[PDB]
C-alpha cells in the first residue's frame, strides 16, 4: 500500500547551513503532506501544512514541496532548536489511512 | 388495428355510419440505432394488435359471437340496467359516455349472454 | 398501471453522469412519433394522482445512486444508524431532458388546454406515445429549467384553501438567474472558499411579482398580498438548493421575498437602479439527503471555476393559515420536495388503454 | 485552538482492555476533528484512527479493526479511544489530536488530514 | 380526543401515526390552522407558530408511519388542540401546561 520511506535520518549539519530532507512515498500523493517537528517530551508540531504551505508560527527558514511520490524539505540558516526529528506524514487516501513516516534526525 | 380512435367524440350512432361509409369506400377500391430500436418496437405493436383481435374473435364464440365484430343476442334489455330509449342513446351519447352510465353491470350481462348460449345450443342438440 | 421506458438523446462518450446513465438505462428518442388530435373529448386529468411520477422518481434515484457517490451516507434504520462509505470522485453534472414512453398496447393521453390548472376535465385532448422530454432537475424554493405555460402564469394548486398544499405556480417566461463563483478568490477561515454569488434580473422579477399576486389577488379579492421568507426548517427549505457538477449550493433569497403588494404595487425595490437582486451562497459538503430520510457528505469544492445557468420556470410557493389574519394572505417560498417537481411537468399526461368490447341495446333480434 | 488535554498513564494485564481519553477546550467540539497516534518507543507517530464529530464515524488503521472503537462524548467535549486484547507490543504513549473544521456545525466541514492540536501523550503499558 | 398534561417547561411527545410504513406527508397544525411542523419528503419544515423553536420531529421514524410533534420548554400559552394530519384522516390531541 501506500509507504513513506525518509532520508538516511542521520543528516549530519551544522547550525547556519541548510538542511536537506526528504519523503518518498510508494504510490502517488497529492499534495497532501504533513511535516512535523519532534522535540524529546514534545509534542510533534506541524509545521508544513499540504507539502508546502507554513502550518502557522513557523519560521520562512523551515520550508518545502513536492509532488508525485517526491517530496521534500528544507531548512534554511538552521538553528539548534531544529535539530529535532521530523516526520513526514500523508493523508491523501480515502476512506482513511495514514501513512504517518519514520522519523529523521538532523544530527551534530 | 384500431382505426376507430379518431371517432372518440362522436356519438355511437354516427361512429356506426361513419363505418359503413369506410367501408363501402375502402371496398370498393376508392443514426442506425433510430432506426431499428424503433423497428422492432412498431413491428411489436402491430403483431400484439393483431394476436389479440384474434384472441378476442374466439374468445366470442362463449356467446355466440365468434368472429363477428357486431353480434346480435336472445337477451332482451331489463331496463334496470338504463332505462333510456335507443334514440336518446344512441344519437346524444358517445361510446365512453355510454360504457360508464353502465359500467357496473357489465359482469351481469355478460354473464347472461353466456347462459342464454349455453342453452341455445343445448336446445339444438337437444332436438337433433 | 403499466410501466414506461425511458429515451433519450444520450451521447454516451463524454462520461457524464446523465449520457452514462442513458447509455445503458434509456432507447434514443423517436424521430419521428405522431400525434392524434381527438375531436369532441373530454378527459378527466388528475395530477396529483398520476402515478407517472413514482416511476420517474425511482428512475431518478437509481441515476442519483449510480452516480453522485458521498464519501459518506448514513441512513437510520428502526433506531441505529448505518454508515457507507465509497471513494469520492467528483464528476461532470449536467441534466439531460428524457422522454417516457408508453410500451404497445398502451398510449398517453395529452392535455394541451392552455388554461387548465388541472384536478379536471381538460377539453382538448390527443394521444401520443412518448412525451416530451423532462429535465431531472433537483432543486427547492424555485424550481428550475422547466416547461412555460403558454400565455399567462398558472396556480397549480391541489386546493387553495387547504394551507396544507403548495401553489406550484409555472411561469409563462422564464427568468434568468446567473450564479457563479468568485474564481480565483481564496481564503480560509482559522480557528472565504466556499462562496456564490446569483444575479436576477431585477425587472424580471418585479414583473414577474407583479403578474402573480394579480392572480393571488383573484383567489382572495379582498386581501393584500404579501411575501416573507420561510419560518424555519432544515437548510434545504430554508435557502433555496440546487446542483451544478457535484456542487451543492445554498442561498439566500430573502432579498426576492420581502414584498407586500395590494395596490398592485410595492416600493419594495425603491427603484434602487442596481437592476440586480443578488443573493448570498454557499457551498457545502455535509447536506440532508432529498431521497428519503438520511444524511450525506461530499467531498470538498473544485478549485476552478464552477458556473450554473437557469431559468426560474416557476415558485413552490405556499401559504399561511389565514386563521387569524385581517385583510392580508402570506405567501412564503419555502417548500418543495421532488415529488411536486415532477408535478409540476407530469400533469399534462395519462397513460390508458382501450377495451374494445362494449354492449348497447338495440333494435335487432337474433334468429333462433 | 482546543486546549487538549492529555489524561493518566495506565498498565493492564496482556489481554486487557484500555480506555484512554483527551478533553477539547476553548472553542466547539464539533468543529474538530480528532485523531489518535501512538509512539511506541523506537517508532514513528503510528496512526490509529480518525474521528468525525459532526458525523459520528470512525475510521481504523487495518491492523487495529478488530482492536479499536473511537469514540466521543458531544456533551464533555472528549476524545476516547479503546483498545482491547493488549498485548506488551502496545507498549506506547498514546494521544490525541485535533483538526478544525470551520463551520462544520452549518455542513462545511473539509474533513483535513493536518494535525495541529496536540495532546501531551499517555504512556500505556502492560504487566 | 387523548389528552395529554404537562408542566411549565418540560417537554411533551404528541403523536400522529399511520398504518402505511412509506414516510407519507403528514402535517401538524393548532387549533386555528395554524401550520406547526410537517415533512416535504425527507426534510423538515415549520410553520410561522410560536412553537417553531421549540418543535421537533423524530424523523428517523417517519419510515415507521409515526410522525411525532415534540415540544420542549413548554409555555402556559401553548395549551391547545393539536391537530395531526397524516394522509387523508385527521386525529386530535389536546396538549394541557
Ligand atoms: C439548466 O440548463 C443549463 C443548460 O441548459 C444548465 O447549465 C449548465 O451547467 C453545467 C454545470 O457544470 C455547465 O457545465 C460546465 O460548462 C463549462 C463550459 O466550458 C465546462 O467547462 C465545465 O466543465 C468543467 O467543470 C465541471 C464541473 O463539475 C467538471 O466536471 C469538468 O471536468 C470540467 O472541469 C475542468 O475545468 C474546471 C474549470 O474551473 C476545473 O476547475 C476542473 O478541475 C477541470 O479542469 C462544465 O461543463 C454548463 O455550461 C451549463 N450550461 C450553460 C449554458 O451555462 C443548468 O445547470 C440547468 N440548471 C440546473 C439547475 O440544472
Ligand atoms: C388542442 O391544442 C393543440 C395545440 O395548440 C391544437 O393543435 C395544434 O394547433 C396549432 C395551431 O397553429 C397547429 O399549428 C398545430 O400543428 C396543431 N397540432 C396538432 C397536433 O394538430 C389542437 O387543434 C387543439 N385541439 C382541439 C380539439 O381544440
Ligand atoms: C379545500 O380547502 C377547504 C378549506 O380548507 C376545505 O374545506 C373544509 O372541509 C372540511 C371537511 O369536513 C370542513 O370541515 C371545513 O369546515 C371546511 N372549511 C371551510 C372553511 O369550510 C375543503 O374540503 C378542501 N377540499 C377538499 C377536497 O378537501
Ligand atoms: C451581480 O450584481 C452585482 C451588482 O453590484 C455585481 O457587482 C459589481 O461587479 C462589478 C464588476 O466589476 C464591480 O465593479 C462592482 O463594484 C460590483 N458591485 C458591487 C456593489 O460590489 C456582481 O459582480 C454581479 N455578479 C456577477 C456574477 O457578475
Ligand atoms: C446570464 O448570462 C447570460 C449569458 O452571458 C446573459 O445573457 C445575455 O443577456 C443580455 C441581456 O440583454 C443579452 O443582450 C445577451 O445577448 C445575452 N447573452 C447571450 C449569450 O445571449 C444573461 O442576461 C445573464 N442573466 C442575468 C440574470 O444577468
Ligand atoms: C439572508 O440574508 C439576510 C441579510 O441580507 C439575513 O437577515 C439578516 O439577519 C440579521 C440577524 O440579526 C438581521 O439583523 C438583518 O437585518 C437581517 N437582514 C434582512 C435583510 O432581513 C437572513 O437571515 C439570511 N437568511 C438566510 C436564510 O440565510
Ligand atoms: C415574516 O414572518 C415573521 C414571523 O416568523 C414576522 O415576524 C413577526 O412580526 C411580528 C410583528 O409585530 C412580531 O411581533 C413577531 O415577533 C415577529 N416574529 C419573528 C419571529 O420575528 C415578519 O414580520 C414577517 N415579515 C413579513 C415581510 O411579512
Ligand atoms: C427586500 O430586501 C432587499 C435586499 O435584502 C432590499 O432591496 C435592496 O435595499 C437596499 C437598501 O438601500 C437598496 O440599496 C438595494 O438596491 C435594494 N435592492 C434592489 C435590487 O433594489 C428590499 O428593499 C427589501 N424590500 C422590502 C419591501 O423590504
Ligand atoms: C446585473 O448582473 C449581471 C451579472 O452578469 C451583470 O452583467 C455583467 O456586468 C459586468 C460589468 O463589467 C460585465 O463585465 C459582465 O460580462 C456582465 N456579465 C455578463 C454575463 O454579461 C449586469 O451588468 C448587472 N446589471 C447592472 C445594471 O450592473
Ligand atoms: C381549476 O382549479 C380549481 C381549484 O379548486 C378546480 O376546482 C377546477 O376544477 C380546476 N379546473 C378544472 C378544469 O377542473
Ligand atoms: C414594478 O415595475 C413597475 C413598472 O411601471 C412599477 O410601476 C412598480 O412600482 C414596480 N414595483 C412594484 C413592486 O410595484
Ligand atoms: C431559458 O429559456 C430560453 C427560451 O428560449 C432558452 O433559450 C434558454 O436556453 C433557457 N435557459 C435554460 C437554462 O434552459
Amino acid at each position: 500500500e501506500l509507504e513513506l520511506t525518509q532520508s538516511p535520518a542521520t543528516l549530519s549539519v551544522s547550525p547556519g547551513e541548510r538542511a536537506t530532507l526528504s519523503c518518498r512515498a510508494s504510490e502517488s500523493v497529492s499534495s497532501d503532506l504533513a511535516w512535523y517537528q519532534q522535540k524529546p517530551g514534545q509534542a510533534p508540531r506541524l509545521l508544513i501544512y499540504g507539502a508546502s504551505t507554513r502550518a502557522t508560527g513557523v519560521p520562512a527558514r523551515f520550508s518545502g514541496s513536492g509532488s508525485g511520490a517526491e517530496f521534500t524539505l528544507t531548512i534554511s540558516s538552521l538553528q539548534s532548536e531544529d535539530f529535532a526529528v521530523y516526520y513526514c506524514q500523508q493523508y491523501n487516501n480515502w476512506p482513511p489511512r495514514y501513512t504517518f513516516g519514520q522519523g529523521t534526525r538532523l544530527e551534530i | 388495428i384500431l382505426g376507430f380512435l379518431g371517432a372518440a367524440g362522436s356519438t355511437m350512432g354516427a361512429a356506426s355510419m361513419a363505418l359503413t361509409v369506410q367501408a363501402r369506400l375502402l371496398l370498393s377500391g376508392i443514426h442506425m440505432l433510430q432506426l431499428t430500436v424503433w423497428g422492432i418496437k412498431q413491428l411489436q405493436a402491430r403483431v400484439l394488435a393483431v394476436e389479440r383481435y384474434l384472441r378476442d374473435q374466439q374468445l366470442l364464440g362463449i356467446w355466440g359471437c365468434s368472429g363477428k365484430i357486431i353480434c346480435c343476442t336472445n337477451v332482451p334489455w331489463n331496463d334496470s340496467w338504463s332505462n333510456k330509449t335507443i334514440n336518446e342513446i344512441w344519437d346524444n351519447m358517445t361510446w365512453m359516455q355510454w360504457e360508464k352510465e353502465i359500467d357496473n353491470y357489465t359482469q351481469h350481462i355478460y354473464t347472461l349472454l353466456e347462459v342464454s348460449q349455453i342453452q341455445q345450443e343445448k336446445n339444438e342438440q337437444e332436438l337433433l | 398501471t403499466t410501466t414506461l421506458f425511458c429515451a433519450s438523446d444520450a451521447k454516451a462518450y463524454d462520461t457524464e453522469v446523465h449520457n452514462v446513465w442513458a447509455t445503458h438505462a434509456c432507447v434514443p428518442t423517436d424521430p419521428n412519433p405522431q400525434e392524434i388530435v381527438l375531436g369532441n373529448v373530454t378527459e378527466n386529468f388528475n395530477m396529483w394522482k398520476n402515478n407517472m411520477v413514482e416511476q420517474m422518481h425511482e428512475d431518478i434515484i437509481s441515476l442519483w445512486d449510480q452516480s453522485l457517490k458521498p464519501c459518506v451516507k448514513l441512513t437510520p434504520l428502526c433506531c441505529n444508524t448505518s454508515v457507507i462509505t465509497q471513494a469520492c470522485p467528483k464528476v461532470s453534472f449536467e441534466p439531460i431532458p428524457i422522454h417516457y414512453c408508453a410500451p404497445a398496447g398502451f398510449a398517453i393521453l395529452k392535455c394541451n388546454s392552455k388554461t387548465f390548472n388541472g384536478s379536471g376535465p381538460c377539453t382538448n385532448v390527443s394521444t401520443v406515445q412518448c412525451t416530451h422530454g423532462i429535465r431531472p432537475v433537483v432543486s427547492t424554493q424555485l424550481l428550475l429549467n422547466g416547461s412555460l405555460a403558454e400565455e399567462e402564469i398558472v396556480i397549480r394548486s391541489e386546493n387553495i384553501t387547504d394551507n396544507a398544499k403548495t401553489i406550484i405556480v409555472q411561469l409563462n417566461e422564464a427568468v434568468e438567474i446567473n450564479c457563479t463563483r468568485p474564481n480565483n478568490n481564496t481564503r480560509k477561515s482559522i480557528h472565504n472558499i466556499r462562496q456564490a454569488h446569483c444575479n436576477i434580473s431585477k425587472a424580471r422579477w418585479n414583473e414577474t411579482l407583479g403578474q402573480i399576486v394579480a392572480k393571488l389577488e383573484e383567489q382572495f379579492p379582498n386581501k393584500t398580498i404579501i411575501f416573507n421568507h420561510s419560518s424555519g426548517g432544515d437548510p434545504e427549505i430554508v435557502t433555496h438548493s440546487f446542483n451544478c457538477g457535484g456542487e451543492f449550493f445554498y442561498c439566500n433569497t430573502t432579498p426576492l421575498f420581502n414584498s407586500t403588494w395590494n395596490n398592485t404595487r410595492t416600493d419594495d425595490y425603491p427603484t434602487g437602479g442596481e437592476q440586480n437582486i443578488t443573493l448570498q451562497c454557499r457551498i457545502k459538503q455535509i447536506i440532508n439527503m432529498w431521497q428519503g430520510v438520511g444524511k450525506a457528505m461530499y467531498a470538498p469544492p473544485i478549485r476552478g471555476q464552477i458556473r450554473c445557468s437557469s431559468n426560474i420556470t416557476g415558485l413552490l410557493l405556499t401559504r399561511d393559515g389565514g386563521r387569524d389574519q385581517n385583510g392580508t394572505e402570506t405567501f412564503r417560498p419555502g417548500g418543495g420536495n421532488m415529488r411536486d417537481n415532477w408535478r409540476s411537468e407530469l400533469y399534462k399526461y395519462k397513460v390508458v388503454k382501450i377495451e374494445p368490447l362494449g354492449i348497447a341495446p338495440t333494435a335487432c333480434k337474433r334468429r333462433v | 485552538q482546543v486546549q487538549l488535554l492529555e489524561s493518566g498513564a495506565e498498565v493492564k494485564k496482556p489481554g486487557s482492555s484500555v480506555k484512554v481519553s483527551c478533553k477539547a477546550s476553548g472553542d466547539t467540539f464539533i468543529r474538530y476533528s480528532f485523531t489518535w497516534v501512538r509512539q511506541a518507543p523506537g517508532q514513528g507517530l503510528e496512526w490509529m484512527g480518525r474521528i468525525i464529530t459532526i458525523l459520528d464515524v470512525a475510521h481504523y488503521a487495518p491492523h487495529l479493526q478488530g482492536r479499536v472503537t473511537i469514540t466521543a462524548d458531544k456533551s464533555t467535549s472528549t476524545v476516547y479511544l479503546e483498545l482491547r486484547n493488549l498485548r506488551s507490543d502496545d507498549t506506547a504513549v498514546y494521544f490525541c489530536a485535533g483538526v478544525y473544521e470551520g463551520e462544520a456545525d452549518e455542513g462545511e466541514y473539509d474533513n483535513n488530514g493536518f494535525l495541529k492540536h496536540w495532546g501531551q501523550g499517555t504512556l500505556v503499558t502492560v504487566t | 380526543k387523548k389528552v395529554v398534561l404537562g408542566k411549565k417547561g418540560d417537554t411533551v411527545e404528541l403523536t400522529c401515526t399511520a398504518s402505511q410504513k412509506k414516510s407519507i406527508q403528514f402535517h401538524w397544525k393548532n387549533s386555528n390552522q395554524i401550520k406547526i411542523l410537517g415533512n416535504q419528503g425527507s426534510f423538515l419544515t415549520k410553520g410561522p407558530s410560536k412553537l417553531n423553536d421549540r418543535a421537533d420531529s423524530r424523523r428517523s421514524l417517519w419510515d415507521q408511519g409515526n410522525f411525532p410533534l415534540i415540544i420542549k420548554n413548554l409555555k402556559i400559552e401553548d395549551s391547545d388542540t393539536y391537530i395531526c394530519e397524516v394522509e387523508d384522516q385527521k386525529e386530535e390531541v389536546q396538549l394541557l401546561v
